[PDB]
């Protein structure tokens, strides 16, 4: 769900409290999707925000 | 479940500018980038826009597009308007290893006042009666508007099973051509007096008359 | 300049197997991204398939999941696709399409395409009728001449007069449907009515699903 | 192909003010009257919201609408959030003389923290194997969190055809229960050495182990 | 306050015909509107049909058209709803949905439905295995005893113990899949091993759909 509010210009709670970009980012953004690995049968908790 | 929503027809107007709205519902249009397509009808289609801002190499300035992100939807712009010949677009996106495409927004439209219609006959031969099938077809060409009425008229009373009438099309004539169809025996075709096809358009009246007699 | 040729189809088969290649030159062929896109006659676009620069990865839509497959070589620059277990939604023109860095950027890339079409139950032979008008006053559409095609499935059906010598003139009626659902259509070409009997008229009738070419003498009665 | 756009889960927060938005595609839902429903799971619907601004007799305050014409999207906000049953939502427009729903809107969340796991085992009987079919049934109860998997085990390979699992269940012990069903032949069963069923959990690992000498 | 009753449902079948009736009182019957609503099990919401109040005018869904009628009388105050040639979509729990001044202002009335389901595959008896575990040590989940059920079809299935006279310490295990998509459980009871050979434990299995009573005493081996 919080993966739009890393583009700058949008706010949210990540973007603002935890990771903000400048409005003048000249990079990329690479995102894909791991569950098997970064979860297991009964879930991660040492994961911090 | 990605989809994008894009009207079908639109942009009908005569040089000024008009804009297109292309938007998606089950996720964000703005994670990935989203490109604009033409395709010519009857033969292969082009690009006006990739990577959402560019164009490519002799494709003309005056296209334009533009991202909103607040109603979450894709605006492509056209400013000339020129003579550029009659097509549909489509839009597209990339959500996860699969292409998703719109549904397309046509875009068409950017001396004789009357005109008598040439109307002709073809009687079966010999050779279609020995096959136990006789063919009647009721043709009809250059006539304006293409609003026309065919029906069979035999010696004493109007035929309604067995006509066929197709639409009509458009030749290199600016005029419209139709054809109509019909399927009979030849016991009744020699119990008759007279055939006649007759045709009816705005104020006017053909009526054409043949014998069995031949 | 880059050159795409496509030639997979022009036949019919319900549930079989066809196999469609497409000839791509001017490029480096395990460099870029390549993709199929189809598209039903009247309708919009719609995505088919991709492909990797060599062949590793390979993705379809839910639709076609289950069958359909793809592969490449490098060495002769082409790519095979072949279907099995068709429907009569599959009435599509094909693309071979071709990427640049990925399935982000854009196709930008579409060939001429082949036409598909699908028909099931076979086909029945066509009834080639090719009428003589030998007496016909002037002052009319057609002066004498004819030629009708009935009961035939699926379209189209190559018309052609005296194996296409001639072609001023050739009108070709659109087909009609019947009370069975049945097409048929016929063609006229003006010609002169002193060439009856000095000149030669031939109707040529092909149809491509029937694989059947008959040609038929027309005489005045 | 008139039809309205919701999310699946939102409002999982505690006691703040939360909105839903509702959007449509085909055309504006402005033109006509929106409305919010809920249902109950296992039970009868009812609805929060008609007239798309008023609340039935009965119902609390807390819950309201508002319509935005701009972004073409319903918003419904309800502000207590109290201990309110777990239920989902749904959209309804008119377009012409059809009625359409939305695709549902889930809103569920608004002494000894290990429990050992005890596991039995049903060894086929004489009533069985005389009906040429083997059952070995692996149970499981009382483990907390309800998170297992069930393995079985061999005398040198473990299989992986023929073994059933189904989720756990709650029981009036405030803990879950689970099963596997195997199906085995007699002539594997005296071929082998000792049949073995495992369960793994956080951390833990129980092994049981049987002869089939009886 | 209003009443809505429905009973219409409770069997499965085919591409044959069903009646549905909703039961209403409390109103007035024939000054307002009524319509159909059903939904799938754990799917989502959607709309089947509505009816004028005097039944002049009846719309469908796409869907169902072609299908499908319903009639209304003001006499008695009860809605009929037929159904014909139907498919296995049609598993949904169905409300008779009633309106107040028309299609804009909203249902705002549900009933509690009858829930429907469809099975081409007919129903089985359940395989009963009363299972004696005449060996075996204390500290365990179950002391002794044991009756297995599989190979039924559909659910559920009336599970008692000794007709019904001890009902302390009987847990029943939810059934499972297999791979043949088939329902199979298990229950057990906690008595004492004393009581073996000075008890009787006899395990009754009740099938509604198969209309099968099996009735077995457990023997130790």
């Amino acid at each position: 769900d919080e993966v739009r509010q890393i583009a700058p210009g949008q706010t949210g709670k990540i973007a603002d409290y935890n990771y903000k970009l400048p409005d003048d980012f000249t990079g990329c953004v690479i995102a894909w999707n791991s569950n098997n690995l970064d979860s297991k049968v009964g879930g991660n908790y040492n994961y911090l925000y | 479940n990605f989809m994008l929503t894009q009207p079908h027809s639109v942009s009908e107007s005569p040089g000024k500018t008009v804009t297109i709205s292309c938007t998606g519902s089950s996720g964000s249009i703005a994670s990935n980038y989203v490109q604009w397509y033409q395709q010519r009808p009857g033969s292969a289609p082009t690009t006006v826009i990739y990577e959402d801002n560019q164009r490519p190499s002799g494709v003309p300035d005056r296209f334009s597009g533009s991202i909103d992100s607040s109603s979450n939807s894709a605006s492509l712009t056209i400013s000339g308007l020129k003579t550029e010949d009659e097509a549909d677009y489509y839009c597209q996106s990339y959500d996860s290893s699969n292409w998703v495409f719109g549904g397309g927004t046509q875009l068409t439209v950017l001396g004789q006042p009357k005109a008598a219609p040439s109307v002709t006959l073809f009687p079966p031969s010999s050779e279609e009666l020995q096959a136990n099938k006789a063919t009647l077809v009721c043709l009809i060409s250059d006539f304006y508007p293409g609003a026309v009425t065919v029906a069979w008229k035999a010696d004493s009373s109007p035929v309604k099973a067995g006509v066929e009438t197709t639409t009509p099309s458009k030749q290199s004539n600016n005029k419209y051509a139709a054809s109509s169809y019909l399927s009979l025996t030849p016991e009744q075709w020699k119990s008759h007096r007279s055939y006649s096809c007759q045709v009816t358009h705005e104020g006017s009246t053909v009526e054409k008359t043949v014998a069995p007699t031949e | 300049e880059v050159q795409l040729v496509e030639s997979g189809g022009g036949l019919v088969q319900p549930g079989g197997s066809l196999r469609l290649s497409c000839a791509a030159s001017g490029f480096t062929f395990s460099s870029y991204w390549m993709s199929w896109v189809r598209q039903a006659p009247g309708k919009g676009l719609e995505w088919v398939a991709n492909i990797k620069q060599d062949g590793s990865e390979k993705y379809y839509v839910d639709s076609v999941k289950g069958r359909f497959t793809i592969s490449r070589d490098n060495a002769k620059n082409s790519l095979y696709l072949q279907m099995n277990s068709l429907r009569a939604e599959d009435t599509a023109v094909y693309y071979c399409a071709r990427g640049q860095l990925g399935p982000w950027v854009g196709v930008d890339y579409w060939g001429q395409g082949t036409l598909v079409t699908v028909s099931s139950a076979s086909t029945k032979g066509p009834s080639v009728f090719p009428l003589a008008p030998s007496s016909k006053s002037t002052s009319g559409g057609t002066a004498a001449l004819g030629c009708l095609v009935k009961d035939y499935f699926p379209e189209p059906v190559t018309v052609s007069w005296n194996s296409g010598a001639l072609t001023s003139g050739v009108h070709t009626f659109p087909a009609v449907l019947q009370s069975s659902g049945l097409y048929s259509l016929s063609s006229v070409v003006t010609v002169p009515s002193s060439s009856l009997g000095t000149q030669t008229y031939i109707c040529n009738v092909n149809h491509k699903p029937s694989n059947t070419k008959v040609d038929k003498k027309v005489e005045p009665k």
